[PDB]
């Protein structure tokens, strides 16, 4: 839907937060990484970037990407919009600052968007692992088997269950805007913000929105401005500075909440049942670690639980009041076993 | 006994009585898919290589 | 390279029959629609027809049922178009076409014939 | 119902069955439910983790 | 090593269809019931059951 | 029956500029899969006429980079970036979608 | 991740667990006192419905699986035409068949299931009961004494 | 060589099929993997997709591919063929509906080709592994050693040592050529190919050439239309439709057959 991105559109902007390994290093990314969440079964993930995906500068245009390249956010045609683990993942959708992707197991979560110029990537070190449902470790989601119950992130745009919190953004230090006017600092507001400045002795600690160059100081080196605009909300970050906007808890939906699901489970091989009686003999030749659970139906349990990887032959033991194995995905089965003839009474 | 060592037995190297006891079952296409799903043991030969 | 060569230019009387054909070479593949269109003097073309070479499956248009006639040769990979009794508006330049087989429909004409000139009058 | 007390009308015949003829039930004191099943976890803690 | 070749499954709008046997090794024949398959655009087998 | 017209039924025009000429249908000749099917020919006087531009599109082997195709739904347009003296001749749009498949009326460039 | 088995595989007397009440369906263990109160239409007089003497219970085979592997005939003079119930009280041996519609002498078949070598049952067929001692029989999820 | 492509073209055609994990969802696609084969010594993997290489629309010109884009048999340049299992597999030939590649070990198999507005990528659950040579394991073929004889894939487009069967299509279901011409049904037809029909009570059961309104539907939601076409054959895939046609146990080459070599 489109009313909460438009109420995505209201407060928030793209910020530059620090990234780990900026490609080669560590940096103050555009497009930085935090609280990547995978937890879903079948592999899919989602990562809230600090970047805006969908909002445009003027709109939505869902295929349109927003990111802030300094002072300015600027928007983009989203050309190639890549998210790596081990290998390229398949994103699934993207909205505000969370992308919805389906990523191989690896212990990186790396995501990268093209500029043209520019890479502008961000790696961060998070192991994310497959999460196979059922009784079977299978290592992607199978073409067929049987549906399960499982818990995986929505590609839905939006629901309102889940919530996080936006604030007023932090004073943003910077310095590019001072410079030298004639022998002597000046400050340069960029017409749209009101520039705090703090340089050698204590200065006024409020800013003014007019040009100013201070007698104090000589040499940009002991003065630097704090650009500040109390028109855009950023999300609450740890990477960012708090400023005194400690005010205004605002709330934005989170887009892709886990919820249930079916997920495909392998069904595995049937084994063969060999039923010599007094017993039961069970080749089993799976393909992936499946499991295999046995319980008697008698006044001992005597559970027997193991993780077959090859092909292998077990056996049990059924005595006259009943034994139950159940293997991979396959419902329980049951076999009541006794009165073989072997030796003669009489 | 489908798929230890010979589940694939022919009697010459391009003989056509193909023997192939593999324990071959069918499962159901879900969810409205033309495909054909199966459920087989693993390749015997494979094994015992 | 691939060829599309038809009979030379003809002129006839009102009133008899007519045979013109169409021969395709430089192309080894029978799975081509071959097709005939009419130019008139000073005036555009009209699809008239389509024939596959394969199945034998015509494509008529419906302004041209009986009067004329399409067929076609696999061992010569020939289209044979067939007239009846010509008339005073047989009079103009027929050509014939290649489209290969893409999809459903009867596609592009990648190469034409050089074009006969048949001309019936009074 | 399985006691002795509760009658139930089966068509118009009235039906008395229980007590249990044992107290045992495969649960006990603390348990866990996730999902579609339950463990024996014996030791859900109050409020010390 | 085998490998198991299926042929095209026959998909019919309505009604039903029993299966024959053949004398392929491992063959294997069933007969699925509601299916109602989609494929590129379009809505096979309409007859819902 | 679709009709197809053409636009202008003759173009007057010298080497060095572009030139464009508008076909139209009674109908859009796109798919659910949007592909076109158009096919745009040229015949020079004297000779049978030659595939230019096949698929609305798409451009057929043996012709220049020069030409070019373009349009959406029932308007398509072919564009000539800059004419040359060997363009003279009838442009011709034709559409395939329903039997019968008709050619345009036909559009004439010819040196000014 | 690192959880035991849980209790839908692991309780014992072969019961699964449904979670909405939290219940542990089918469960057998114990017994069950039962006190049935029946409506006095569902009995009819005595006089209606056939007496049964005149009886002998003849086993033709039987085999100790846990499926009705037994059969029995038992040859009959009639009273008089109906249908009428049958049951075997004994512990030895549990018999498929309710209900038996005996004509002009009227010998009949049952099967039955029986867990003993030596069956030592006895069938009652019509307020009369007749012993069938049973022969010796072969061996080779269903009612079993096993005693 | 030559030859062979003319005997993959003179009935064999792209076809659309059923495709798991296609980017993020499941995919009715024009290039379907179907039976993978990894079994020889150096990761080297033969793959029949579903979707014809090396083939343009009148020639070979080994440069080009086709693919069922709807209802034409589009053809463009290979531009970025990509195969992956873990990482990018050096992709070594093509032919007709096969590709054949060497990849590393991993556990699925990804293709897909570029075309601009879209990519078009399959991927299928395979355990793809890398089998040594001799009585040491690597995970990469080395610079030096021992010359071990080994099965491999022949590169060779050419050999007639295995082949696969092509078979009629079935009944290509389309429900985007029919619309409400006033108020009625109205049964549109590709100008080439006869459309079969389905509509509320059972109607005309084999098709016709020309177009049709039916009077007996006044909703396209209740009618459909499957298209039909006997001019070009297709690979008898477990995810088509069989024909009623049963006939035509056709036959089709296998390019790349095992052979052995030297590793």
């Amino acid at each position: 839907d489109l009313d909460t991105h438009f109420t995505q559109y209201k407060l928030a902007r793209p910020y530059i937060a620090d990234c780990p390994n900026c490609g080669h290093s560590r940096c103050d990314s555009p497009i930085a990484i935090e609280e990547v969440r995978g937890d879903a079964h079948a592999g899919v993930i989602r990562i809230q970037t600090s970047a805006m995906f969908g909002l445009k500068t003027d709109g939505v245009d869902l295929a349109y990407m927003s990111f802030m390249n300094g002072k300015t956010q600027k928007s983009i045609k989203i050309d190639n919009l890549h998210v790596r683990t081990s290998a390229p993942c398949s994103l699934v959708s993207h909205h505000g600052y969370y992308i919805l992707a389906q990523c191989p197991p690896g212990d990186t979560v790396t995501v990268g968007f093209h500029d043209g110029p520019n890479r502008h990537t961000c790696t961060v070190a998070h192991k994310v692992e497959f999460r196979p449902v059922g009784r079977e470790k299978y290592r992607h989601p199978p073409e067929h088997g049987v549906e399960l119950p499982c818990n995986r992130y929505t590609h839905k745009r939006a629901d309102q269950g889940h919530y996080v919190e936006m604030h007023q953004p932090g004073l943003v230090a910077d310095h590019s805007l001072l410079s030298i006017h004639s022998a002597k600092v000046k400050i340069t507001v960029p017409s749209g913000a009101q520039v705090k400045y703090y340089c050698k002795c204590p200065d006024v600690r409020k800013g003014i929105t007019s040009s100013d160059h201070t007698t104090t100081c000589t040499d940009v080196k002991q003065c630097r401005a704090y650009l500040i605009d109390n028109k855009k909300w950023v999300y609450n970050s740890g990477r960012l500075p708090r400023g005194e906007g400690d005010t205004f808890k605002g709330k934005l939906h989170v887009p892709f909440v886990p919820v249930k699901a079916k997920c495909i489970a392998t069904l595995a091989p049937e084994p063969l049942v060999e039923h010599k009686h007094r017993t039961l003999i069970l080749h089993l030749h799976p393909d992936h670690p499946t499991l295999l659970t046995t319980r008697s139906l008698g006044s001992d349990a005597n559970p027997t639980r193991q993780w077959i990887e090859r092909p292998t032959t077990v056996n049990f033991t059924v005595t006259g009041e009943g034994l139950e194995y159940t293997w991979g995905n396959h419902p329980p089965k049951r076999v009541w076993a006794q009165e073989s003839g072997e030796g003669n009474p009489h | 006994k489908a798929g230890s060592f010979g589940d694939l037995q022919s009697r010459t190297s391009t003989s056509n009585d193909l023997y192939a006891n593999t324990n071959l079952k069918l499962q159901r296409p879900q969810a409205g898919i033309v495909h054909t799903p199966f459920t087989q043991v693993p390749s015997g030969f494979e094994r015992w290589k | 390279v691939v060829q599309l060569v038809q009979s030379g230019a003809e002129v006839k009387r009102p009133g008899e029959s007519l045979r013109i054909s169409c021969k395709t070479s430089g192309y080894r593949f029978t799975d081509i629609w071959i097709n005939w269109v009419r130019q008139r003097p000073g005036k555009g073309l009209e699809w008239m027809g389509s024939i596959y070479l394969d199945d034998s499956d015509i494509r008529f248009n419906p302004s041209f049922q009986g009067h004329v006639t399409i067929s076609a040769d696999k061992s010569t990979s020939t289209t044979y178009l067939q007239w009846s009794s010509l008339k005073a508006s047989d009079t103009a330049t027929y050509f014939c076409a290649r489209s290969v087989w893409s999809g459903y429909y009867i596609g592009w004409f990648d190469v034409w014939g050089p074009g006969v000139l048949v001309t019936v009058s009074s | 119902y399985v006691n002795g007390e509760t009658p139930a009308k089966i068509g118009d015949a009235k039906l008395i069955i229980g007590p249990l003829s044992s107290a045992w039930s495969p649960f006990d004191n603390k348990v866990v439910v996730y999902g579609h099943e339950v463990y024996n976890y014996d030791f859900p803690e109050y409020g010390t983790g | 090593k085998y490998k198991t070749k299926v042929p095209s499954p026959v998909v019919k709008c309505c009604g039903a269809t029993q299966c024959t046997s053949k004398p392929h090794p491992d063959y294997q024949c069933q007969v699925f019931s509601g299916v109602y398959p989609f494929m590129y655009g379009g809505a096979y087998c309409f007859c819902d059951t | 029956d679709v009709v197809m017209t053409q636009t202008p039924l003759s173009l007057p025009v010298t080497p060095g500029e572009p030139a464009s000429i508008s076909c139209r249908s009674s109908q859009s000749l796109l798919d659910s899969n949007g592909n076109t099917y158009l096919h745009w020919y040229l015949q020079k006087p004297g000779q049978s006429p030659q595939l230019l531009i096949y698929g609305g599109s798409n451009r057929a082997s043996g012709v220049p980079d020069r030409f070019s195709g373009s349009g959406s739904g029932t308007d398509f347009t072919l564009t000539i970036n800059n004419v040359e003296a060997g363009d003279v001749g009838t442009y011709y749009c034709m559409q395939v979608i329903q039997v019968p498949l008709t050619f345009g009326g036909g559009t004439k460039v010819d040196i000014k | 991740k690192d959880k035991g088995a849980p209790l839908n595989d692991v309780a014992p007397f072969g019961c699964s667990i449904a979670l909405e009440p939290l219940r542990a369906e089918n469960c057998a263990v114990g017994s069950i006192p039962i006190s049935i109160d029946i409506p006095d239409a569902a009995f009819t007089r005595i006089s209606e419905t056939p007496t049964v003497s005149d009886l002998e219970c003849k086993i033709t085979e039987c085999t100790y699986a846990f499926d009705f592997g037994g059969i029995a005939t038992v040859a009959y003079k009639s009273s008089k035409a109906g249908n009428c119930p049958i049951h075997s009280p004994s512990g030895v041996a549990v018999i498929k068949e309710n209900d038996v519609t005996l004509a002009e002498s009227g010998s009949f078949t049952f099967h039955f299931s029986t867990a003993n070598i030596h069956p030592a049952f006895k069938l009652q067929v019509c307020t009369s009961a007749v012993t069938c001692k049973g022969d010796c029989k072969p061996p080779k999820q269903h009612t079993e004494s096993f005693t």
